[PDB]
RNA sequence: UGCUCGC
């Protein structure tokens, strides 16, 4: 029961979504009694994490647009870190990048925020 | 005959002598001193090797702002054997 | 027990344990002499290698490594016996895989 | 008598039985005539399936008189056994869940 | 065995696969030969014979 | 694919005994068993049908192993 | 062979035996437990359940006869399946 | 009480040399073995 | 909410390492010390 | 979120041959990984992938199938950094309770950093004025069994401005 | 523990 690594590699919340999604429809297509009364805790942790995605702005994302997101952000020389929480957020104001993003200090530049605005709103 | 205890004996049985107290005088004071400012000044040395820290999360602008910084001595690889050259 | 005033049963002696390993059926020989005579599962402590009561080693003060297995009855005697005799039997466990 | 010699390498098992022989040419060399008195006794454990599970039902229901039957059921969930020669067998036989 | 008070057991085992290699491996018709030699054993014995 | 084709009494013995604790369990059947309420019997209908779904695992002394489908082995 | 195979003629009594064999189980099991052993309490000497005594002693199966092998299942399966791509990385 | 159907009906009955204290209701094997 | 615990692992045992006990493991082994050399108590129950 | 390699041994009845082996082995996989948290892990959410899949043993005991199963699964860790939007369950005197959305009720953030206006009364009174952001700091684990919870997690909330809700 | 038996 041992783990190899638990940081292998971080991932976004579309990932998540999508599934968990899959494992939604992929229950309800292959329904089972016996195995479903044997454990429901799998209902409810995934049915709560998905409505829990759901209130996020998490939809309206695929692949592609993840894609052209970090191709446009690695030209910002930011962290992973960075990108991803602006990812999972989605910030549509810019006082979410200026005070609430960490490492905020010589990053802004007071002209690269309006770039990162207009690539996360695209 | 010898009688049967109810309970064991106690862990730390009482002792009627005591330890006679330490020597006193300036001597002592300055070895302690001495002591002391030996291992506040040998954990420090770069002969202390301390365990490498690994699995580090994530990657930052501050890592080079906290990146740790100390100065190695060079052994003398004349007088050691080859085999423990990096 | 021995008798059939006491109620007892058939005794599979040494020869039969002979007869029993010459055909090769394995697990004939351990559903006789295991399964259906003495079996009972004990507690071992992976780390120190003794024996524990109830998920839990006394001797470490922990449970993490404790785990169960099942034992013919007089091995766990014979095993006690040692440790009484300061002949300590520490048992390495590992998965089946 | 010792413990490796006398419970270890060899000692006794239950479900086993020891009787006198008689001749019998009547039945084929690989078969053993066992009689009625031990073998309401020596029980073997069954597990309900789909295929025999009409046969233990009408077992179930002679119970432990009749000599074709059985004496004990233990339930899939809990390992609680039931005696045969107590409460409705007919119940326990209609009742028989796999496992 | 000789049939002058001769007591015998009978053992009966409690799992599948303990049965089946009883059946397979100690099988009276798959043991009618002796390893030592080879020799048959289970043959016809007196009354049989004459 | 170097040891002998022939399935020995063994292997028989012990496949025999995994089916019939299988079958036991409420396995599926794969030769549509007449009335057949003992396990072992169902198990040797398979053996004799050759539709009994285990691989053998022959392992070598030295560590190496090869694995033989009963359908694959030869039977008497 | 058996009697020869170590280079010497050793006998089945318990000496020739305990030449022969390693398993510190069988050697108390056979003749003089106690000295075999409180001998290998001393040496401190790690018995391991190849043998056919301590398997029948602590009640596995046996490496010989039928458990020589291992069988496998044939369930309907497909070795390294498909791995979900990921996006972020 | 018996486990199963909650009756106090426990008799003592051994079955072919086997101790068994057992529900005389409903057959629910209370203990066994001594 | 809920620890991740494994309820049962099929261990199988792979060899026995023989050894000796010091006082010190001896101590630490046990649990309770014995002391008195009777074996019941002197009311008629004849407790231990 | 982030993804966990595991190797597990999965032990499947006979009477599911008839399935195939990887939706049973993911069945579970999710039955024994769901809403548990994994010491110095966090708590996992369900199964992502499987990636090795070795033969699948039958033992000669409970003779079920057997097979050690090489698998990525994700679950909820923070690095130590991360910013998560939850919802107030609740207020305690000594710090808010605060739950992300019907996720995990074990979010305690401690009052004594915010601007010197922090108190709370019982009244569930959360801050005097001048969707509830939160910062986590460090990650907690504990045991559960010691005799014959276990991620709380500290949260910051720093001058962050929120001009939406003070 | 002893002993008489049963092959
Ligand atoms: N003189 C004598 N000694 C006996 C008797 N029964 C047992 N012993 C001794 O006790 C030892 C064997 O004990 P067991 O026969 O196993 O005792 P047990 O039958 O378990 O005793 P219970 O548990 O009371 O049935 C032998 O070494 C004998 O010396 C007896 O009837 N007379
Ligand atoms: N001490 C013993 N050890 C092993 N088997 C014994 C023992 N005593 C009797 N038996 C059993 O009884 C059988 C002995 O019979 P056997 O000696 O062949 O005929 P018999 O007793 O000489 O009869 P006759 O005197 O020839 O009429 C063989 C054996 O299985
Ligand atoms: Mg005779
Ligand atoms: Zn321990």
């Amino acid at each position: 029961m041992e783990v190899k690594d638990a940081n292998s590699a971080l991932l976004s919340n579309y990932e998540v979504f999508q599934l968990l999604t899959d494992l939604k429809e992929q229950r309800k297509e292959s329904g089972k009694n016996k195995h479903s009364s044997g454990q429901q805790n799998l209902n409810t942790i995934t049915y709560e994490t998905l409505k829990y995605i759901s209130k996020t702005p998490c939809r309206h994302q695929s692949p592609e647009i993840v894609r052209e997101f970090l191709t446009a952000l690695k030209s910002h020389k930011l962290t992973k870190a960075e990108k991803l929480q602006l990812l999972n957020h989605r910030p549509v104001t810019a006082v979410e990048i200026q005070l609430m993003v960490e490492e905020s200090e010589e990053r802004l530049t007071e002209e690269q925020i309006e770039a990162l605005l207009h690539t996360v709103t695209s | 005959l010898p009688d049967v205890v109810l309970k064991p004996p106690p862990l730390f049985p009482d002792t009627d002598y005591k330890p006679v107290p330490l020597k006193t005088g300036e001597g002592e004071e300055y070895m302690l001193a001495l002591k002391q400012e030996l291992r506040e000044t040998m954990k420090r040395m770069p002969y202390f090797i301390e365990t490498p820290e690994e699995r580090q999360d994530i990657e930052r602008y501050s890592k080079r702002y906290m990146k740790v910084y100390k100065e190695e001595w060079i052994p003398d690889w004349r007088r050691l054997p080859r085999e423990m050259m990096p | 027990t021995e008798g059939r005033s006491r109620d007892g049963g058939l005794r599979l002696g040494e020869m039969e344990r002979d007869c029993l390993i010459g055909y090769g059926a394995s697990m004939l020989l351990l559903e006789r002499l295991m399964i259906s005579s003495d079996a009972f599962e004990v507690d071992v402590c992976g780390q120190c290698g003794l024996l524990g009561y109830s998920g839990w080693c006394h001797y470490c003060k922990s449970s993490c490594h404790v785990s169960s297995l099942r034992i013919p009855y007089a091995c766990k005697l014979l095993f006690q016996e040692l440790q009484s005799m300061n002949i300590i039997p520490r048992l390495k466990l590992s998965k089946y895989n | 008598q010792g413990r490796f010699r006398g419970n270890l390498s060899g000692k006794r098992v239950d479900f086993s039985g020891r009787t006198v022989i008689s001749p019998d040419p009547n039945l084929r060399i690989d078969e053993v005539a066992v009689p009625v008195h031990v073998a309401k006794i020596l029980t073997f454990p069954e597990k309900v399936n789909k295929a025999n599970i009409n046969f233990l039902r009408k077992l179930v229901q002679n119970g432990p008189e009749v000599h074709p039957g059985a004496n004990f059921i233990q339930q899939r969930h809990t390992q609680m056994k039931r005696f045969l020669k107590y409460g409705n067998r007919e119940k326990m036989a209609q009742e028989l869940k796999y496992g | 065995a000789d049939f002058d008070g001769d007591e015998m057991n009978l053992h009966l085992p409690q799992t599948e696969e303990a049965k089946a290699e009883a059946l397979v491996l100690m099988g009276t018709k798959a043991n009618l030969v002796t390893p030592r030699n080879g020799e048959p054993l289970i043959a016809a014995i007196q009354d049989f014979l004459t | 694919r170097i040891t002998t084709p022939y399935m020995t009494k063994y292997e028989r013995a012990r496949v025999l005994g995994t089916r019939a604790l299988q079958i036991a369990m409420c396995a599926p059947v794969m030769v549509e068993l007449e009335g057949e309420t003992d396990p072992l019997l169902i198990a040797m209908k398979e053996l004799k049908a050759r539709k009994i779904p285990i691989i053998i695992r022959r392992y070598l002394p030295d560590g190496s192993y090869e694995d033989w489908g009963v359908d694959e082995l030869i039977i008497t | 062979d058996l009697m020869t195979y170590k280079g010497e003629v050793l006998g089945i009594t318990r000496f020739g035996l305990a030449k022969m064999k390693e398993s510190v189980l069988m050697l108390a099991s056979f003749e003089k437990t106690a000295d075999h052993l409180f001998d290998a309490a001393y040496f401190g000497q790690k018995d391991s359940v190849c043998g056919v005594s301590e398997c029948i002693i602590m009640g596995i199966p046996m490496n010989i006869g039928t458990g020589l092998f291992k069988l496998l299942h044939k369930a309907d399966r497909d070795p390294n399946p498909p791995k979900r791509p990921l996006i972020f990385d | 009480r018996c486990p199963d159907c909650g009756s106090t009906e426990l008799v003592e009955d051994s079955h072919y040399s086997q101790s068994q204290l057992v529900c005389s209701d409903c057959g629910c094997v209370v203990t066994e073995g001594v | 909410k809920e620890q991740f615990r494994e309820t049962d692992v099929a261990k199988k045992i792979s060899h026995i390492c023989f050894g000796m006990k010091s006082p010190e493991e001896m101590r630490q082994q046990a649990h309770i010390q014995v002391v008195s050399k009777n074996l019941y108590s002197q009311d008629n129950q004849h407790a231990p | 979120f982030v993804l966990v390699e595991m190797v597990d041994t999965v032990r499947i009845p006979p009477w599911q041959f008839e399935r195939k082996l990887n939706d049973s082995i993911a069945e579970e996989l999710n039955k024994k990984l769901a809403n548990k948290v994994v010491y110095n892990v966090g708590l996992c959410i369900c199964l992502f992938d499987i990636t090795k899949l070795e033969d699948a043993y039958v033992f000669p005991g409970d003779g079920a199938s057997h097979t050690k199963v090489h698998f990525r699964c994700v679950v909820f860790h923070p690095f130590l950094d991360e910013i998560l939007i939850g919802k107030i369950k609740g207020c305690s005197p000594e710090g808010v309770h605060v739950s992300l959305g019907f996720f995990d009720d074990i979010l305690i953030p401690p009052e004594s950093l915010q601007q010197p206006a922090k108190f709370d009364e019982a009244e569930q009174v959360w801050v005097w004025e001048y969707g509830e952001e939160i910062r986590f700091r460090v990650v907690d684990e504990s045991f559960v069994d010691t005799s014959p919870y276990t991620l709380v997690g500290s949260i910051s909330e720093p001058g962050l401005g929120l001009l939406s809700w003070w």
